């Protein structure tokens, strides 16, 4: 059948993921994604290894893109005595940078500024591309905590004037105070449900 | 056995268990020794192990044909139910200790009426102290 799912790495297709699976959870700041590859060795012969530890994954779903990694987060090798020898890969958003890394803010606290002024100059130490749809907000004081990851202030900050702050499958970082609108499904007992 | 000259009833011990006497038909047993075999990966050599004796089981199967058969059957079933293991005289193997550990009895009126058979599973029981080493 016409592939219901395909994948890329860098811009070289994936022909041999074993086993995949994907998630986009919305009460969450990145998504995430797995897939296992079967690897071979030949004794006494060479090998090319690649282990590539970064680089960009790409999944296409249905011929639509679904995640946008930035990809190769881990590297890990199984192997066994019996069964067989394999490989495993995981990605996270572009934002995964955010979510594991302090905060290096210029000064450390803001005079007079609003909420939205205040994520553009948290975010763009790293080049993630803002989505902001939400209602701006004025605060008189704002200091961000010395040390503190960006994934914490951002959702601290957001949790208190009712933003949600989750990613979208292109690979940027959407603040909304709703749903998106996109009417979906009928999901009918009997008809689709399992 | 070569030649005619054999006389099973001089080279068969007659059964018996905790004293009680009882009509053998057959005689098994089971030993062995625990191993621990691997097998590396890539490699062209295996490896072993030995890690002590395995315990041995023993099965006999008894008739009873005489006059009277239910009360020696349902007399015997009594001591192989008595608490704690008790010596085993085995057909071919000596005395030994062995406790039961389970006894099938088949019987029937119409089919066989007249003989009753009793399957049996022995185990290996030897006595140890109570504190533990």
């Amino acid at each position: 059948m016409i592939k219901p799912m395909r994948i890329f790495i860098g811009g070289e297709e994936l022909e041999t993921y074993t086993s995949a699976r994907l998630q986009r959870t919305k009460k969450q700041l990145t998504g995430s994604l797995t897939v296992e590859i079967f690897l071979n060795y030949v004794p006494s012969k060479p090998v090319i290894v690649n282990a590539v530890r970064g680089k960009e994954i790409l999944v296409y779903v249905m011929g639509e893109l679904a995640f946008t990694g930035e990809g190769g987060s881990d590297v890990t090798v199984n192997f066994a005595k019996g069964q067989g020898y394999s490989v495993t890969l995981t990605a996270r958003g572009r934002t995964k940078y955010l979510v594991d890394s302090s905060h290096s803010h210029p000064t450390g606290s803001f005079k007079d500024t609003s909420d939205r002024k205040v994520i553009e100059a948290l975010v763009k130490e790293h080049k993630v591309v803002l989505d902001w749809q939400g209602t701006e907000v004025k605060e008189p004081k704002i200091t961000l905590r010395d040390g503190n990851r960006i994934f914490n202030e951002i959702f601290e900050r957001c949790n208190q004037n009712c933003h949600f702050a989750y990613e979208t499958r292109d690979g940027k970082l959407l603040v909304t105070d709703g749903t998106t609108g996109v009417v979906g499904e009928d999901i009918v007992l009997g008809q689709n449900i399992l | 056995m070569a030649g005619p000259c054999y006389n099973p009833n001089e080279h068969y011990l007659p059964a018996s268990f905790k004293g009680v006497p009882f009509d053998a038909d057959s005689s098994d047993s089971e030993h062995g020794r625990n191993g621990a075999e691997a097998e590396f990966v890539f490699g062209e050599r295996t490896g072993y192990a030995d890690l002590g004796i395995k315990i041995r089981s023993y099965s006999i199967r008894a008739r009873f044909q005489t006059n009277d058969h239910v009360a020696l059957s349902n007399a015997f079933i009594a001591v192989l139910e008595s608490t704690g293991p008790g010596l085993l005289v085995h057909p071919t193997r000596g005395p030994v200790m062995a406790a039961c550990r389970s006894a099938r009895v088949t019987d029937s009126k119409v089919d066989a009426a007249g003989v009753t058979y009793i399957d049996i599973d022995f185990v290996e029981a030897n006595d140890t102290v109570t504190g533990f080493g």
